[PDB]
C-alpha cells in the first residue's frame, strides 16, 4: 500500500511554480521532467504530450513551462536514475530504476516490461492537478 | 500584632457565611448536651435552638475577619448585626 | 497632491503633540492647540510650499499647578527631524542637545522609522530621558477615543498612600505595559502607577490602578 | 462618519472609496509581453494610437497590460491614476504609457530603462501583487451600512438620528483611523487585540467586554455585568490580554497544586 | 476553563476583588460592591425627557409665583413663597439634578434609562401609599428642609466601604454615585411632594427602608 503524492509548488501570485513527487522512501521531492526522463521519455514536448492532451492548450503549457526549467538540468534516462538514487556508485541507479517497478505506481504493474503506463498515468495525474489548477 | 477594636473597616452586619458558620458551630455543641444559654420553650432542635440563642446574642462567640495583607478585625456575635 | 496631505498629517501629528505635552503637565494655552490649517501653513510652510519642520521644534515649561506635585519635573523639549531614515549622525546631534542644553525629556518625533544603532544610545543619558514617536502614529489622539478612560500619573507619596491604605504590595495592583500607548502617551517610567477613572454601567465612577512595568 | 457630514452618503462613498483596498490585478484582464524593437512604431495596430499622442535608450520588450473597463468603475478610479501609481512605483527605470479612459480599450505600455526576457516577468510579477492603486491593506472590503442612533435633540428629547457607517472585511486599525474624513474617535473593531495594540489596555478591556457581552446578548440570553466584567477583568490585570488557556492564565505565579 | 480560571476568585472583608496571591483584580466588587442577587432593572427618569418636560418634572420655584408649590401640596405652601433661604436649598437641589443629568448622559450616551441597580425604590414608595394609606386631597406636614436635607444626609449613610481615610471615601463616593443619582431623581421635592404626596411619617420610613435594603444588597466578604 503504497502513496504517490504530486505537489504544485508556489501558489497563486508566486513565481517559482515548480511540480515535485514525492517517491516511496525517497529522501526529497523529485521534478516531474526527472521523473519522465527516468521512465524513458527524455526530450520535451513528448513529456507535455503525456501531460497536456491538448496543443492548443497554451495556458497548461505556459503552467508547464518552470517544469521544464526545473528538469534543464537531468536531459538523459541515466543521470534521472542517478539523480533519484542520490536522492533515494552506479548501484543507486538500479535502487532507482527499483523504486519505479516496485514502488513507484504498483496498481499498474510491479513487473519490468511497463514503463510508457506509468509515464502516461502520471501525465494524466499532472493534466488533473492543473486543471483543478486552472480553475476549470 | 492586631488591630485596635477602634478603627475597624469592616462590615458592622454579619455576613450569611459568618451566620451559617456560627449557628451550625453552636448547634454542634448543643447536639452534644452542652448548655444552652437560653429558654428552650418547647424547641429540641440543636439548630433552632442556636438560632432563637442567636437572635438573643447569647452565643458567646467571636468572628475574626482576615484582611488580605494579613491583619485582622475581631467583631463579637453580640456587636455583629443580623439583618438576614 | 501628496503635499496638501503631508501638510495636513503633519499638522494633526503636531496639535496631537501639543495635547499630549500639555497633558503631561506643561504650559501650552488651549489657543495654540486649535492652530488653524491656514495659520499653521502660514507660519511653517515656505513661500515655495516646503513644510520646513524643523522650525516647528519647541520647549515646554512645568507649569506651577505641576511644579507642586512633580518638582524634579523638568523643560521638555519638541523635536520634529526632518531625515527620513534616521541613523546614528542625527541621533549623536539630539542626544548632545539634550545634553547640553540640560534638559530632563526630549521628544523624537521620526517621520518613517529609527535605526537599531541609533537606539542602542537612546537610553543611556540619566536622568534624562529620549523618548521615540513615530509621525504616523502621533496623527491621531488616542486618547481622545471612546474606550480610553483618563489616567492620572500620580506622585511617590501618592503611590505609598494607595499601597498603604489598599496594604497591598507592587506585584498585588493591576499593572501596564511600559509599551503601552496611554503610557508611552503620559511617558511612565517603571513603577509609576496611573488612576485610571472609567465611567460604570453599574456605579458610574470606577476608578482603578495601575502600576507601570 | 464626521461627526459633520452624517446624512451625505456621497461623502461616504469617497471614504468607501478611499478606504477599500484595490490592487492593480483585482483590475487587470491579462497581461502580455511582446517583441516591439522600434518605440515610435508598435508592431500592434492598436498601440498606433497612443504611441502617436504620447509623442509631443529603453528595453525593445513590452509589457503590455490589458484593463477591465467594468472594474475600473467600481473602484472608480482612472488610467492616470494606475499609470501614475506605476510610475511613482518604479521611478525612472519603467517608461509607462496608456490610453486614455475615452478609449475602447484600456492598455498600459511598459519599458525597461542579457536575459531580459524572463526578468521583466517578475516585474509584472510585483506589478500584479505588490501593488496598492487605492485604500488600505488587509481592509479586503467595505460596506455602506446606515445604522439607526439615538441622538438628544436641540429641545431636550431622544431623537433617532441615523448616520452613514461603514462596515468592513478586513482589519488594519493603525492606519483607518488616520485617514481624513471619518471620526476617529468612535471607530471600533470586533479584534479587541488591535484594540488593545492602539489605543491601550484600558480600551482593550472595555472592548472585550463588548465583545464577550455582545456573544451572551446574540443569543438573547442576558448574564449580568459584574461576571464578565470580572472575567475580563481577570484576563486584563496582567498588563496584555492573558486567555483563558494552558497558555495564558496557567503560566501565572500562583500555586503549584491549583 | 473559566471556572479553573476565575477559582481562586472571592470578595474580601475590605469589599476588593482578589485571587489567592492576594492581585487586586476589582478595587470594588463589581465596582459598586453590590450582589447581583439583590439587583433590579430601575429606570433613570432624569437621563431622558426633553429639557422642558425635566424643568417641568422637577424644577421648584419659590421666588415665580407660577412655578412654586401650591398650598394644596404642602401644609406650609403659603409661608413658603419668595423664601430666598429654602430657594438657595432648591436651586442647590435642582443644580444638583442638572450636573445629575449631564453625568448620567455622558455614562449612557445612547439616552437608556432602564439600569439594574439595587433597592426598588418604586416598591418602596408604593408601599408607603399602602401602609399610611394617604390620599390624594391633603396637605403634607412635610418641608423643604425635612426632604431636601433629608435626602442629603440619607446618601451620607448608603456606606460600601467603611475606611476613614481621603482613598476610601472618594472610593465610597465613586460607587453610590449611580444610586446616588437614581435616589435624588425619585426623592426630589416636587416628585416627592406632588407625585407621591407623602407625609412626614411616610417619609421618613421610606428613607429608613431605602438605607435598610442598601445595607442588604452590599456583597457579603467571602463570597466565591
Amino acid at each position: 500500500i503504497s502513496t504517490l503524492q504530486v505537489k504544485l509548488y508556489g501558489r497563486e501570485g508566486s513565481s517559482a511554480r515548480t511540480i515535485k513527487a514525492t517517491l516511496p522512501y525517497i529522501k526529497q521531492d523529485i521534478p516531474i521532467v526527472i521523473i519522465f526522463r527516468a521512465l524513458g521519455i527524455i526530450p520535451d514536448g513528448e513529456i507535455l504530450e503525456h501531460i497536456c492532451y491538448d496543443v492548443n492548450d497554451w495556458q497548461m503549457l505556459e503552467m508547464l513551462k518552470p517544469c521544464v526549467e526545473d528538469g534543464f538540468v537531468i536531459q538523459d534516462r541515466e543521470t534521472a536514475l542517478d539523480f533519484i538514487g542520490r536522492r533515494g556508485k552506479e548501484k543507486r541507479i538500479q535502487y532507482a530504476k527499483d523504486i519505479l517497478q516496485k514502488e513507484f505506481l504498483p496498481h499498474i504493474t510491479q513487473l519490468e516490461g511497463f514503463e510508457s503506463r506509468k509515464a502516461f498515468f502520471l501525465g494524466y495525474m499532472i493534466n488533473r492537478l492543473l486543471l483543478c489548477a486552472l480553475d476549470r | 500584632k492586631a488591630i485596635p477594636k477602634d478603627q475597624r473597616a469592616t462590615t458592622p452586619y454579619m455576613t450569611k457565611y459568618e451566620r451559617a458558620r456560627i449557628l451550625g458551630t453552636r448547634a454542634l455543641q448543643i447536639s452534644m448536651n452542652a448548655p444552652v444559654f437560653v429558654d428552650l420553650e418547647g424547641e429540641t432542635d440543636p439548630l433552632r435552638i442556636a438560632m432563637k440563642e442567636l437572635a438573643e446574642k447569647k452565643i458567646p462567640l467571636v468572628i475574626r475577619r482576615y484582611l488580605p495583607d494579613g491583619s485582622f478585625e475581631d467583631w463579637s456575635v453580640e456587636e455583629l448585626i443580623v439583618d438576614l | 497632491q501628496e503635499n496638501e496631505r503631508n501638510i495636513s498629517r503633519l499638522w494633526r501629528a503636531f496639535r496631537t503633540v501639543k495635547e499630549m505635552v500639555k497633558d503631561r503637565g506643561y504650559f501650552i494655552t488651549q489657543e495654540e492647540v486649535e492652530l488653524p490649517l491656514e495659520d499653521f501653513k502660514a507660519k511653517y510652510c515656505d513661500s515655495m510650499g516646503r513644510p520646513q519642520r524643523k522650525m516647528m521644534s519647541f520647549q515646554a515649561n512645568p507649569t506651577e499647578e505641576s511644579i507642586s506635585k512633580f518638582p524634579d519635573m523638568g523643560s521638555l523639549w519638541v523635536e520634529f527631524c526632518d531625515e527620513p531614515s534616521v541613523g546614528v549622525k542625527t541621533m549623536k546631534t539630539f542626544v548632545i542637545h539634550i545634553q547640553e542644553k540640560n534638559f530632563q525629556t526630549g521628544i523624537f518625533v521620526y517621520q518613517n522609522n529609527i535605526t537599531p544603532s541609533a537606539m542602542k544610545l537612546v537610553p543611556s543619558i540619566p536622568p534624562a530621558t529620549i523618548e521615540t514617536f513615530n509621525e504616523a502614529a502621533l496623527v491621531v489622539n488616542i486618547t481622545h477615543h471612546e474606550l480610553v478612560p483618563k489616567h492620572i500619573r500620580l506622585s511617590s507619596d501618592e503611590k505609598r498612600e494607595l499601597l498603604k491604605r489598599y496594604r497591598l504590595k507592587e506585584s498585588q495592583l493591576p499593572r501596564i505595559q511600559r509599551a503601552d500607548p496611554v503610557a508611552l502617551y503620559l511617558g511612565l517610567k517603571r513603577g509609576e502607577v496611573v488612576k485610571i477613572i472609567r465611567k460604570s454601567e453599574t456605579s458610574g465612577r470606577y476608578a482603578s490602578y495601575r502600576i507601570c512595568m | 462618519l464626521e461627526p459633520g457630514h452624517a446624512a451625505d452618503q456621497e461623502q461616504a462613498k469617497l471614504i468607501r472609496s478611499a478606504i477599500e483596498h484595490t490592487t492593480l490585478k483585482s483590475v487587470t484582464i491579462a497581461s502580455e509581453i511582446y517583441y516591439d524593437p522600434d518605440p515610435r512604431s508598435t508592431v500592434i495596430p492598436e498601440d498606433e494610437e497612443i504611441i502617436q499622442l504620447h509623442f509631443s535608450q529603453q528595453s525593445p520588450w513590452l509589457l503590455r497590460l490589458e484593463l477591465d473597463r467594468a472594474a475600473m468603475n467600481d473602484k472608480d478610479l482612472t488610467m492616470g491614476q494606475v499609470g501614475e501609481r506605476i510610475k511613482q512605483t518604479f521611478k525612472n527605470d519603467l517608461f509607462v504609457i496608456w490610453s486614455e479612459d475615452n478609449d475602447e480599450k484600456l492598455i498600459i505600455r511598459c519599458r525597461v530603462v542579457a536575459e531580459e526576457d524572463h526578468m521583466l516577468k517578475k516585474i509584472e510579477n510585483t506589478m500584479l501583487e505588490n501593488i496598492t492603486l487605492r485604500g488600505v491593506e488587509n481592509i479586503e472590503r467595505v460596506v455602506m451600512m446606515k445604522y439607526d442612533r439615538k441622538v438628544p435633540s436641540p429641545t431636550g428629547e431622544y431623537v433617532k438620528e441615523p448616520e452613514w457607517v461603514l462596515e468592513t472585511d478586513g482589519v488594519n486599525l493603525s492606519e483607518v483611523m488616520t485617514v481624513p474624513g471619518i471620526d476617529p474617535t468612535r471607530i471600533y473593531t470586533n479584534s479587541f487585540i488591535d484594540i488593545m495594540e492602539v489605543l491601550g489596555i484600558e480600551a482593550g478591556r472595555a472592548a472585550l467586554y463588548k465583545e464577550v457581552y455582545n456573544v451572551i446578548a446574540s443569543d438573547g440570553s442576558y448574564v449580568n455585568y459584574r461576571h464578565m466584567a470580572l472575567l475580563v477583568d481577570v484576563m486584563t490585570t496582567q498588563g496584555g490580554l492573558t486567555s483563558v488557556t494552558r497558555h495564558g492564565f496557567n503560566r501565572s505565579n500562583t500555586g503549584a497544586l491549583m | 476553563r473559566l471556572v479553573k480560571a476565575l477559582e481562586d476568585i472571592m470578595v474580601h472583608y475590605d469589599n476588593t476583588t482578589r485571587n489567592s496571591l492576594g492581585n487586586v483584580i476589582q478595587f470594588i466588587y463589581g465596582e459598586d460592591g453590590m450582589d447581583a442577587a439583590h439587583i433590579e432593572k430601575q429606570s433613570l427618569d432624569t437621563i431622558g425627557g426633553s429639557d422642558a418636560a425635566f424643568e417641568k418634572r422637577y424644577r421648584v420655584d419659590l421666588l415665580n409665583t407660577d412655578h412654586t408649590l401650591d398650598p394644596s401640596l404642602l401644609e406650609s405652601g403659603s409661608e413658603i413663597l419668595g423664601d430666598l433661604k429654602l430657594q438657595v436649598l432648591l436651586d442647590e437641589e435642582y443644580k444638583q439634578l442638572v450636573k445629575d443629568r449631564k453625568f448620567l448622559r455622558e455614562v449612557f450616551v445612547d439616552g437608556e434609562a432602564n439600569w439594574p441597580l439595587p433597592v426598588n425604590i418604586r416598591r418602596i414608595i408604593q408601599n408607603a401609599q399602602q401602609t399610611f394609606h394617604i390620599d390624594h386631597t391633603k396637605p403634607s406636614d412635610l418641608t423643604i428642609k425635612d426632604i431636601v436635607l433629608g435626602v442629603k444626609d440619607l446618601q451620607e449613610n448608603l456606606l460600601v466601604l467603611r475606611g476613614k481615610n481621603e482613598i476610601i471615601q472618594n472610593a465610597q463616593r465613586d460607587a453610590v454615585t449611580l444610586f446616588c443619582c437614581l435616589l435624588r431623581s425619585r426623592l426630589a421635592t416636587r416628585r416627592v411632594l406632588q407625585e407621591y404626596r407623602l407625609t412626614k411619617q411616610a417619609f421618613d420610613w421610606v428613607l429608613s427602608n431605602i438605607e435598610a435594603q442598601f445595607l442588604r444588597s452590599v456583597v457579603h466578604p467571602g463570597e466565591m
